[PDB]
């Protein structure tokens, strides 16, 4: 028996008006906890994962200042209830600093036969030089939990070595730095099978 | 090009033979697969007992689709915005599946002539009142269909006679009927939605050339108010129609304000 602990704590996001912001939290313990984010709206979508022990709050399209706020993820099981916070800031297109992440090339529609390699493409610029991460079906892609099958490339692309049925979905790359966060438009990866 | 079990025309995919598969048809040159899928105007699945869910990814390639039929199969749910990229879709048949509930927002971009929901295991709730309403106003041929839902005590009630309290279309108001503004100045309009459940409200006003900010005035229970502020107005937005929408799970209402600038 064990109370809830956060293995993924959500991080603050400085997004851009019209675009997207995601917050990720995930808890662990015995029994398995259920997490939850804190009006019902299409622009605010909660995506669950790990049998509700994790959840992503996706906000899109971003509106400002209205969406700006502290948001709360709450992990809860029979032995405890714990809360973590994260802030949303939403800059207008005119208010963006010079070095705000920019998607120079986004991923494109890709089809691939099962077990073949498929690389989704992304290239970003900004100051500081933005760091790129991926999102498949609104959930963050974690290359370490593959293992070695999915590789984050230097240039920013995502390499999926042995194609699988589960790899099919809607991918999108996310360039981010101290200035803020910018999403690529989304691109689907289809996996043909026989 | 055709997946097994199915019989693929140039403008038609029919998968009526029983099938354990749970993967939506995928014809199979990333430029070509799009081109071939555009020409398809009609998809027809039937007796796919293990097809539980329908993703947007599954649908997005079939941009020319006009008729979708997933009948007498295991369909539990449809991912939001599944039909976003299927604008010509007008006939939909989802009868005989395992649907306990369905959102009108799946069909918000479509002009449905025929939506068939017969013989699904619907559970009575506010989530499905929109169906009752569509049925009353004769929308999408639901008026002919005989549809029931089931209460928690296993009682089967006709959908016409579903009685859920505090479950109605939202109402919407706007501060100004039309809006006149001098170029270079600012301007404020306030839109509010009210009802049960509490509607979300938004100024669908992205195509505006001017700089604009959105702020929530109230979210007391039963009223949601948003304040569109236009700052340093360009005359390029003369004659623009500012529109506000208020949606809840029952449905949607909107209001329009004519903007004139000089
Ligand atoms: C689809 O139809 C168009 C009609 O112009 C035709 O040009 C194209 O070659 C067709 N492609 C396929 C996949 O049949």
């Amino acid at each position: 028996e064990s109370p809830p602990v956060f293995i993924k704590k959500p991080v603050d996001q400085i997004g851009v008006s019209g675009g997207v912001a995601s917050f990720v939290c995930q808890a662990t313990g015995d029994p398995k906890p259920r997490v939850t984010w804190n009006v019902n709206s299409q622009r605010f979508e909660t995506i669950e994962f790990d049998e509700s022990a994790g959840a992503v709050l996706r906000i899109q399209p971003l509106r400002t200042p209205r969406d700006e706020n502290i948001y709360e993820c709450v992990a809860q099981n029979p032995h405890g209830e714990v809360t973590v916070h994260a802030k949303l800031t939403v800059l207008r297109e005119d208010q963006l600093p010079p070095g705000f992440p920019n998607i120079d090339m986004g991923p494109q529609l890709k089809v691939v036969e099962r077990t073949r390699t498929a690389t989704m493409l992304c290239a970003a610029s900004g100051n500081p030089d933005p760091e790129i991460t991926w999102f498949k079906d609104f959930l963050p892609v974690d290359p370490s939990t593959s293992n070695g099958r999915i590789k984050q490339l230097r240039s920013g692309g995502l390499q999926i070595e042995s194609s699988e049925e589960t790899d099919q979905g809607k991918y999108e790359c996310v360039a981010s730095n101290s200035a803020g966060v910018r999403y690529s438009s989304p691109a689907n990866l289809y996996v043909r099978v026989r | 090009g055709c997946p097994a079990n199915c019989l693929c025309s140039k403008t038609d995919i029919n998968c009526k033979k029983p099938d354990d598969g749970n993967l939506f048809p995928l014809l199979e040159t990333s430029i070509q697969i799009t081109d071939i899928s555009r020409n398809i105007t009609s998809i027809h699945i039937e007796n796919w007992k293990n097809l539980q869910t329908l993703n947007a990814v599954d649908m997005e390639l079939y941009t020319g689709l006009q008729r979708l039929t997933i009948r007498n199969s295991g369909l539990r749910n449809i991912q939001p915005r599944a039909f976003a990229k299927n604008p010509h879709l007008r006939y939909i048949d989802l009868s005989g599946n395992r649907l306990t509930t369905l959102s009108w927002q799946l069909f918000q971009t479509l002009r449905l002539f025929d939506l068939r929901l017969e013989r699904n295991p619907f559970q009575c709730s506010c989530d499905i009142r929109w169906i009752q309403l569509w049925q009353e106003k004769g929308e999408a041929n639901l008026q002919s269909q005989q549809l029931h839902c089931m209460n928690l005590d296993t009682a089967v009630i006709l959908l016409r006679n579903m009685n859920i309290t505090q479950c109605d279309l939202p109402e919407i108001s706007v501060s100004h009927v039309n809006l006149t503004v001098r170029e270079g100045e600012n301007a404020v309009i306030t839109c509010q939605g009210s009802g049960s459940p509490l509607p979300d409200v938004d100024w669908t006003v992205a195509d505006l050339h001017s700089i604009n900010t959105h702020q929530t005035n109230l979210q007391w229970t039963n009223v949601h108010a948003i304040q569109l502020t236009l700052v340093n107005v360009t005359s390029e937005d003369n004659g623009f129609l500012l529109t506000c929408i208020a949606e809840n799970v029952v449905g949607m209402s909107q209001a329009s304000v004519l903007l004139t600038v000089y």
